[PDB]
């Protein structure tokens, strides 16, 4: 199965994700309402287009590093 | 062509380098590359079609990638070859590569803002457009988010595996392609994107102009893998659903196939490869 969905506020950002020029997927991420590209590997890991060559273990992990990566700037619409 | 080592560089090469690359980005060339790559990141997925990325076909695609661009740089100065970086030996910020005068240094630590070399935002000749958030400057954080690169050992580890690739293709694998990709093991070419940060640790990577010289020198890695195992050759070799199979075309090109690229000396040679 997918991962649960999840809905928190991390350093000050909302950040969302559900199960569901690019991929698949089949769960979204969003980070203040913007949705952002994010991608599963083979080992159940995953990444984000703003951290794609560095894989976290879950959704949340990959949404939070975005906002880590962000330092506050809004995320365009990929 | 030869390509050479940053390191040696001379000021003159430095500064062909740098005005080349600088016309490509002016004349909204430079930019396209940056769309290509960040298009295939996106695309190429574990469980289905891959090609650019997590695959076997990573290193000719990214052989051929590096051809269309050399090409393009050739096109504004014939003089300028893409050179390498060797992060295993320079692997700290004080490598001439990350000058004021050949490509910067790290970012500033509020913004990850590069304030000097030719690539600074300051200058006007590196608006950061092909961008997945709204900034706009090219950033850096050198060994900010991994510490170390990696070593010679560890590379020479993964020379060492004797397979080229093996099933199922893709970021699980065993052998040398994903060994050195890095989605396993000691990890070689994720680990430097991570270690550069910014924009190199994210889909829009060639927005740095490191992330050429990091891919040339992953490109004779594989060549040097080559001289090693001249028993190996590229895996699978057909029928295999989603990935490109040796003597079958890849995208975007369409007109080529890895077997046409395994063959470094067709196109450049080194200043320094090790025979076997
Ligand atoms: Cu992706
Ligand atoms: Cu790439
Ligand atoms: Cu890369
Ligand atoms: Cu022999």
């Amino acid at each position: 199965a997918a991962p649960e969905s999840f809905d928190e506020v991390y350093k000050g950002r909302r950040i969302q994700g559900r199960p569901a020029h690019e991929h698949g997927g089949g769960y979204e991420v969003f980070v203040d309402g913007v949705q952002l590209h994010v991608m599963r590997n083979a080992d159940g890991s995953w990444i984000s287009v703003v951290s794609h060559y560095d894989p976290v273990p879950t959704p949340r992990a990959a949404a939070r590093a975005a906002v880590d990566e962000l330092q506050g700037a809004p995320l365009l619409p990929f | 062509t030869v390509r050479k080592n940053q390191a040696t560089l001379t000021a003159d090469e430095k500064r062909r380098f740098v005005a080349a690359v600088l016309e490509l980005k002016r004349s909204g060339r430079y930019d396209e590359f940056v769309r290509t790559h960040n298009e295939f990141i996106m695309s190429d997925t574990d469980s289905g079609e891959r090609t650019g990325h997590r695959s076997p076909s990573f290193l000719p695609w990214h052989r051929r990638f590096l051809l269309d661009f050399e090409q393009a740089l050739q096109s504004v100065d014939s003089s300028v070859t893409l050179p390498y970086w060797d992060w295993s030996a320079d692997r700290t910020v004080r490598a001439s590569l990350w000058a004021p005068d050949f490509l910067g240094g790290t970012g500033r630590s509020t913004d990850g803002r590069v304030m000097d070399g030719p690539f600074a935002a300051s200058t006007g000749n590196w608006p950061i457009n092909v961008r997945v958030d709204s900034r706009t400057y090219l950033r850096r954080s050198l060994g900010g988010s991994v510490a170390e690169l990696p070593t010679r050992a560890e590379v020479e580890s993964v020379l060492a595996i004797s397979a080229y690739d093996l099933p199922p293709y893709n970021s699980a694998s065993e052998g040398f392609r994903n060994h050195l990709e890095g989605w396993r093991g000691v990890n070689l070419h994720n680990r430097v994107h991570v270690w550069v940060g910014g924009q190199m640790a994210t889909g829009v990577s060639p927005n740095d102009p490191v992330f050429w010289l990091h891919h040339a020198y992953v490109d004779k890695l594989w060549a040097e893998w080559q001289r090693r195992h001249p028993d190996s050759a590229y895996v699978p070799t057909g029928g295999t659903p989603d990935v490109v199979d040796l003597n079958e075309t890849m995208k975007p090109w369409n007109t080529v196939r890895p077997a046409d690229l395994l063959d470094h000396t067709a196109y450049y040679t080194f200043d320094a490869l090790e025979h076997h």
